[PDB]
RNA sequence: CAGUCAAGCGUUCAUAGCGACAUUGCUUUUUGAUUCUUCGAUGUCGGCUCUUCCUAUCAUACCGAAGCAGAAUUCGGUAAGCGUUGGAUUGUUCACCCACUAAUAGGGAACGUGAGCUGGGUUUAGACCGUCGUGAGACAGGUUAGUUUUACCCUACUGAUGAAUGUUACCGCAAUAGUAAUUGAACUUAGUACGAGAGGAACAGUUCAUUCGGAUAAUUGGUUUUUGCGGCUGUCUGAUCAGGCAUUGCCGCGAAGCUACCAUCCGCUGGAUUAUGGCUGAACGCCUCUAAGUCAGAAUCCAUGCUAGAACGCGGUGAUUUC
RNA sequence: UCUUAAGGUAGCCAAAUGCCUCGUCAUCUAAUUAGUGACGCGCAUGAAUGGAUUAACGAGAUUCCCACUGUCCCUAUCUAC
RNA sequence: GAACAGCCUCUAGUUGAUAGAAUAAUGUAGAUAAGGGAAGUCGGCAAAAUAGAUCCGUAACUUCGGGAUAAGGAUUGGCU
């Protein structure tokens, strides 16, 4: 017999299986289509999710009730110290997909990135890329020839980079190393761009510009085993039900004599690789200057970390990025910022955003002051002050 | 952007933070947070709550500004 | 809601589901309005049609003038009492939820409004804004 | 439920829409007919919950026809991608109103779904009534009260480990499988086209909203064993200070975490096509969208994108154990 | 007048008794197969197989209202085991 | 305290219920929830609300005994 009353199915079937992601760092499944007219540029960056704040901006859109009016928006602050380029890999296209031809690396590898290749680094001889560096120190004994191979073949070249998490305030000390595709010029231009950038750092101000809709790729916050009621949002069973009410009542008809793949079941919630799109860049801030949170309307000497530090993260002494809204993953998590795979207009991507005031009150409670100067100016003299 | 004042605690209300309450007499009361809002709604006197700006002013403590 | 809509309204937290008695804030003679439907409301299984500030509901008068009782008339919500946030960023509420009787066109049956009137309702219905005393 | 014929209705006019007398079918969502299976038992109405499927399409996309001027509508095609509600009365399926709505289409899945629930009804035993019976008792007549058991096994499903291709580590590829967005209103076009008037559009452009989905906790709200701070009662520690106990003693506030369309953010652009409208053009010296060839074209399909990554699919790269 | 003697009187009623039936009218609701008040050729009410009424009482059955609420919109969080 | 109520103590008696670690889902037993307030459901089932004492006020109906704590209001500590 048919469903007595229609209702949409609970949950998106296109996000299955709701299992734990294979790694804490989410990879970029797809990179932007390459051009040749455009110059060689990285198409992604790696940063760390620090926390969220609030901003006030003078919204302008011709036809809304809030035209030329102040709006309060949640923003996510991503701590993004410059990533170090160490290596490049060429991919040749084959009738079975892209296949990696070879990976050329850099003469000297930082101990932070070299720590990635170990699971017990302290109790090791640190023998890592030693023979590779021995192959180095000569002109092209095994380096220029491999780069020539990558130029002659390998329709796709991706630069291997790693994060500067000694600069980041985490307890990690193990650099996240990933691949960023280069999407400009020819293969020769991409390869010698990588070679020239070997052992060198690149900052976000080169990759991402202000007022840019980028994509965020991250592993969402994990929550362990969850029941169907919170994992899929199915309706709670009535109060008077033997054997529990946080269940799905009927998990299938008699025939087919199996539980279908589309019935809601309990299992792992969260910790999934997700790529969300169209997140606007609100500010590309630099740590190598004070007054990160100073706007042309505030003009107050003030960094971006709130009073008491970002909760569970700390300080943003590096470069950083203000993404509007929320992004997948929790704080302290490595996120990947990616260029958009299409050029949207929407009268929303080409909206010129200029912040008026960004909140730095303490997120560790109901914060009242933005600066300790403001706190002192309000309270006055305290007994702790002599 | 202009900053509001708590109608109970006299605190500095920055945008988005706090709450607004409109009485039947159309008297707008702005609260910095749930503490001030709840103490107001249980009809407590700011003049008699020790940490409020009104109490501070009434007991003359910290008037050098 | 629908043809007689002067402008658009941002989403406001739904605080007045079907079955809510809200005060009557006009001089039409009704004392309260019983919400029985919400104009423009969506359709979901086991989900009550709920109202917010400034949208037209279809209501009945349970207390008030006999000639206003026992019939079904359009009404408009002018105070919500369920705290909603504006794009400004502030969360505000009134101490009671109240509405006024109107015809389907948006013309108010009563002649005056007692108490404050929400800005969104005022901007949607100029007649309510005209007869209202204070708009917040 | 659908055809065929066409007396006739339709101001004239069989087929715009319909169509009598007849006749051909399909369906198994009615109910019969049967008695093949089950009486060393297949839990037996409805509702709730949830998934999927069908199309005989209610709405949404694009179209053809009209007794289509416009608006509204009616008939039909490709179409099941996407949705199809909130309530009063009833145990009810079915009904029937009140409304919202773009719409409130019809169905299947052991008349889906009771080791999922409930137990209102039916259909044990108690009891009342009416009629029937001399009586015990009967009554798809009414009424009231009436125990709803077991999963730890196998499989399926949801998640989670994992032996073994020298070892170990890092970065990847992508077969295959899944896939997702949806609908409305307002401004403007425009009081314009159209129309004697009454009335009254649409494409493009903006602003929101509905349903759905995936995240997130800046803010607001919720939660309080932070037993964090304060207050309070009774008692106990000789009094004070500090505390114990009252199964978290109670109250106010309460960070953090978790979390709410109760809060915020985000939800892509290319190609092939279906109907259908055409080009050239025979068949058939004329014609003809079709026969050869071909142009456009739908919420369709396949890609782009998104999810997993084959634990017997794979690549590249680092290190590779000697007194 | 006939049948078996009498032919349903006071009352009461779609009642725990009415098939038709979700009876008809009024009221209660936005909407009522529910409730109440009426009506009564009443399948098949009715006088100690007791009729009608009835204050008080009731872990009896039913309807509405006020209060209250996570029953629900629509879920979330916390504690012990 | 009205109280061989509940709650805390004295004398007396026990400290006996397989334990350790962790804090997932679903449970069992307790709770709390913005706005609405029965829209849930066969049905307000379950829960909440009320609650002691003093003072005030108390309707229909009635077998004059009741109904009645009807309904409905206010107060409540400490100290001198």
């Amino acid at each position: 017999s048919h469903r007595k009353y229609e209702a949409p199915r609970h949950g998106h079937l296109g996000f299955l299986p709701r299992k734990r992601a294979a790694s804490i760092r989410a990879r970029v499944k797809a990179f932007p289509k390459d051009d040749r007219s455009k110059p060689v540029a990285l198409t992604s960056f790696l940063g760390y999710k620090a926390g969220m704040t609030t901003i006030v901006r003078d919204l302008d859109r011709p036809g809304s009730k809030f035209h030329k009016r102040e709006v309060v928006e949640a923003v996510t602050v991503v701590d993004t110290p410059p990533v170090v380029v160490v290596g490049v890999v060429g991919y040749v296209e084959t009738p079975r997909g892209l296949r990696s031809l070879t990976t050329v690396w850099a003469e000297h590898l930082s101990d932070e990135v070299k720590r990635r290749f170990y699971k017990n680094w302290y109790k090791s001889k640190k023998k890592a890329f030693t023979k590779y560096s021995a192959k180095y120190a000569q002109d092209g004994a095994g380096i220029e020839r491999e780069l020539a191979r990558i130029k002659k073949y390998a329709s796709v070249v991706r630069v291997l980079v790693h994060t500067q998490i000694r600069k980041t305030p985490l307890a990690q000390k193990k650099a996240h190393l990933a691949e960023i595709q280069l999407n400009g010029g020819s293969i020769s231009e991409k390869v010698d761009w990588a070679r020239e950038h070997f052992e060198k750092t690149v900052a976000v101000d080169s990759v991402f510009e202000q007022n840019e809709m980028i994509d965020a790729i991250a592993v969402t916050k994990g929550h362990g085993f969850e029941g169907v009621t919170h994992r899929w949002g199915t309706k709670k069973l009535p109060r008077k039900t033997h054997r529990g009410l946080r269940k799905v009542a009927c998990i299938g008809a008699w025939h087919p004599a199996h539980v279908m793949w589309s019935v809601a079941r309990a299992g792992q919630r969260g910790y999934h690789s997700r790529t969300s799109i169209n997140h606007k860049i609100y500010r590309v801030g630099k740590g190598d200057d004070e007054a990160n949170g100073a706007t042309s309307f505030d003009r107050t000497k003030k960094t971006i970390t709130p009073m008491g530090g970002f909760v569970h993260y700390g300080e943003i002494k590096n470069d950083f990025i203000m993404v509007k809204g929320c992004i997948p993953g929790n704080r302290k998590r490595i996120v990947t910022l990616r260029k958009s795979l299409y050029t949207n207009t929407s009268r929303k991507a080409l909206e010129e955003v200029s912040l008026k005031w960004i909140d730095t009150a303490s997120k560790f409670g109901k914060g009242r002051f933005q600066t300790p100067a403001e706190k002192h100016a309000f309270m006055g003299t305290l007994k702790k002050d002599l | 952007m202009k900053v509001e004042i708590d109608s109970f605690s006299g605190a500095k209300i920055y945008p988005g933070r706090g709450t607004l309450f409109v009485r039947g007499d159309s008297k707008i009361f702005r609260f910095q947070n749930s503490k001030s809002a709840s103490l107001f709604k249980q009809r407590k006197n700011p003049r008699r709550i020790a940490w409020t700006v009104l109490f501070r002013k009434h007991h003359k403590k910290g008037i050098t500004e | 809601s629908g043809n007689g809509a002067q402008g658009t309204k941002f989403r406001i937290s739904l605080g007045l589901p079907v079955g809510a008695i809200m005060n009557c804030a006009d001089n039409s003679g009704a004392r309260n309005l019983y919400i029985i439907a919400v104009k423009g409301s969506g359709s979901r299984l086991n989900r009550l049609p709920a109202a917010s500030l400034g949208d037209m509901v279809m209501a009945t008068v349970k207390k008030g003038k006999p000639e206003l009782r026992k019939k079904v008339m359009p009404a408009i919500v002018v105070r919500q009492a369920k705290s909603w946030r504006r794009r400004d960023g502030v969360f505000l509420y009134f101490e009671d939820n109240a509405g006024v009787i109107a015809n389907p066109k948006g013309e108010m049956k009563g002649s005056a409004i007692t108490g404050p009137v929400g800005k969104e309702c005022a901007d949607l219905w100029p007649r309510v804004a005209s007869n209202s005393g204070v708009v917040v």
